[PDB]
């Protein structure tokens, strides 16, 4: 994984993204979901998704919210106060923990100002606490601005490292993005049915067709302007579209 | 490992300058740049002066500097005064498993100054006492700067060797010294003898106080 | 400024488990910044190192004393503790609180240095001879005290164990000619002291001068006037 003062930020881009394989997936620890109910997340479509990833301890994972305080939200990574995405957490104590500490998880215990939401800061200047310069030398009220996490495995939970990832989707001004993915069924004929062909709805018979669309055609109109044929996404066949009988 | 404070005990003159050494093993306590030095009075908590390895921290005399060659650390004063007789311990940051070291302790002494009379002071045992069954004869010894002083109890002629307790010489705030002798006696041996004293020689010269029972 | 305290004395016995507890006054504990740790000393002897507490929790140890030594914080109080578990003898020792510098490591626990304010530094002895308070008595101003200008009156407080004990003038007001002389540790076992201050032979029974005994280990609190003899 990534440090927590200086986290990870993959942007997920235009896919078919299926959150219900992280749901129901039973291994996270945390799933909350802020601007959108979880179950919901699979029938909807934005235009970027990003996603941040880090290491923390145990007893963090609640300062990963909109609207919290702490050595972490304060100075490593900051929510915005309108989050819309969600945060995902699951425990990690085998694989980030070693015999003897694991010294390579560190995190930003002094700065200047808390960040603004989103905002990262990797530089290493030496902090300064009290009035005195520093001229970049440590000592009293000079402060090195790192500390790290000694994971060890005999470690009590709330001190064990946890890996986080926060999802948080975007919606800028664009004409579409990734979402979820839809389900399907077999198509049958001869009989009046209700269908929806990847955006076209409509009743009536299905039948096999003798026309020949040019092969970027998805359906056929009649004159006075109603859909008559369509073209079967998956196996590209033309089926004629009759009415089911009235009188 | 314990970095061995070269040597215990240090002599020095008021007025030049004194130097103490900290050697120790190899570089993770030589070749690092972090070393410190405490001064503990007799009787408080210590106190540093010199930090990572020659810096003064807000508010010391200016005497007080040291500097780093190899294996060994060095701590000197320019110039001496009566208030400096203090231990003087050496720090440092290792890397085996002890973390930090510590010294084993030197003692810096004033030798410089002019034979002080040892005032003697002596009390019989109070009224109270008296009433409680005992009896306590109480002998002060103060400001007689050379410490070697020693104490002979006296009944109304001879000299007395039971019952009696004598503290080992303490130093005061004025560097010199300070004692105390207590006797044990039953009131009726208070009031069998007609007077005691306590006498105390020191460099060959001797002073005696002596009280009578009422 | 900062300063510390500890707390948590007693004559403690042998294969016991005793608590020390330093508070702090001017810094808060979990602020980072700094290590709280703990040093003890055995009387005639050097120092040494016992551990540290970081306000995250994380913990270190001196290696020929671990597995013994347990030290802890409060973030409620302000205060750090100690707890060292199956005493011998040879823990009887003054034990200070102070703060560390600890520099930042790399990749491999932080390194401390200098430290900064030692505690008061309690000490705690472990024996079998219980614990006793004190008898006291006032050794009156007298003309085999007095000399000229001056007269010496005092306080003796005797036969007690539990070696911190302290005899005050007049609620701590005289400081002016008031000494205590070191305690002395008897054949029997107990310690005894007497403390004198001089006063203008003039002021023989004049003012107030008496003298207030306090033993911490036990709760003796007595104000012992003294006056000329009868």
């Amino acid at each position: 994984f990534a440090s927590v003062y200086a986290w990870n930020r993959k942007r997920i881009s235009n896919c078919v993204a299926d959150y219900s394989v992280l749901y129901n997936s039973a291994s996270f620890s945390t799933f909350k979901c802020y601007g959108v109910s979880p179950t919901k997340l699979n029938d909807l479509c934005f235009t970027n998704v990003y996603a941040d990833s880090f290491v923390i301890r145990g007893d963090e994972v609640r300062q990963i919210a909109p609207g919290q305080t702490g050595k972490i939200a304060d100075y490593n990574y900051k929510l915005p106060d309108d989050f819309t995405g969600c945060v995902i957490a699951w425990n990690s104590n085998n694989l980030d923990s070693k015999v003897g500490g694991n010294y390579n998880y560190l995190y930003r215990l002094f700065r200047k100002s808390n960040l603004k939401p989103f905002e990262r800061d990797i530089s290493t200047e030496i902090y300064q606490a009290g009035s005195t310069p520093c001229n970049g030398v440590e000592g009293f009220n000079c402060y090195f601005p790192l500390q790290s996490y000694g994971f060890q495995p005999t470690n009590g939970v709330g001190y064990q490292p946890y890996r986080v990832v926060v999802l948080s989707f975007e919606l800028l001004h664009a004409p579409a993005t990734v979402c979820g993915p839809k389900k399907s069924t077999n198509l049958v004929k001869n009989k009046c049915v209700n269908f929806n062909f990847n955006g076209l709805t409509g009743t009536g018979v299905l039948t096999e067709s003798n026309k020949k669309f040019l092969p970027f055609q998805q359906f056929g109109r009649d004159i006075a302007d109603t859909t008559d044929a369509v073209r079967d996404p998956q196996t590209l066949e033309i089926l004629d579209i009759t009415p089911c009988s009235f009188g | 490992q314990s970095a061995l404070t070269q040597p215990a005990s240090v002599s020095g003159s008021p007025g030049q300058s004194i130097t103490i050494s900290c050697t120790g093993t190899s570089s993770d306590v030589g070749g690092y740049n972090y070393v410190s030095w405490y001064q503990q009075h007799p009787g408080k908590a210590p106190k540093l002066m010199i930090y990572d390895v020659s810096n003064r921290p807000s508010g010391v005399s200016n005497r007080f500097s040291g500097s780093k060659s190899g294996n060994t650390a060095s701590l000197t004063i320019s110039g001496l005064q009566a208030e400096d007789e203090a231990d003087y311990y050496c720090s440092s940051y290792t890397s085996s498993s002890t973390l930090v070291v510590f010294g084993g302790g030197t003692k810096l002494t004033v030798l410089g100054q002019p034979k002080a009379a040892p005032s003697v002071t002596l009390f019989p045992p109070s009224s109270e006492e008296l009433q409680a069954n005992k009896a306590t004869l109480v002998c002060l010894i103060s400001d007689f700067y050379p410490g070697a002083v020693t104490v002979a109890w006296k009944a109304d002629s001879s000299p007395v060797k039971a019952g009696v307790e004598t503290t080992t010489p303490s130093k005061q705030s004025n560097n010199k010294y300070a004692a105390s002798s207590y006797l044990s006696l039953t009131p009726e041996q208070w009031k069998s003898h007609r007077s005691y004293s306590c006498q105390v020689t020191h460099e060959g010269s001797t002073v005696e106080k002596t009280v009578a029972p009422t | 400024q900062v300063q510390l305290q500890e707390s948590g004395p007693g004559l403690v016995k042998p294969s016991e488990t005793l608590s020390l507890t330093c508070t702090v006054s001017g810094d808060s504990v979990s602020s980072g910044s700094y290590y709280w740790s703990w040093i003890r000393q055995p009387p005639g002897k050097g120092l040494e190192w016992i551990g540290y507490i970081y306000y995250s929790g994380s913990t270190n140890y001196n290696p020929s004393l671990k597995s013994r030594v347990t030290i802890s914080v409060d973030t409620s109080k302000n205060q750090f503790s100690l707890k060292l578990s199956s005493v011998t003898a040879a823990d009887t020792a003054v034990y200070y609180c102070a703060r560390e510098r600890c520099y930042y490591g790399s990749g491999r626990a932080p390194r401390c240095v200098w430290f900064d304010p030692w505690g008061q530094g309690t000490l705690v002895t472990v024996s079998s001879a219980s614990t006793k308070g004190p008898s006291v008595f006032p050794l009156a101003p007298s003309s085999k005290s007095t000399s000229g200008g001056t007269a010496a009156l005092g306080c003796l407080v005797k036969d007690y164990f539990p070696e911190p004990v302290t005899v005050s003038w007049n609620s701590g007001a005289l400081t002016s000619g008031v000494h205590t002389f070191p305690a002395v540790l008897q054949s029997s076992g107990l310690y005894s002291l007497s403390s004198v201050v001089t006063v203008p032979s003039s002021s023989l029974g004049t003012q107030t001068y008496i003298c207030n005994v306090n033993h911490k280990p036990s709760n003796t609190k007595v104000d012992k006037k003294v006056e000329p003899k009868s």
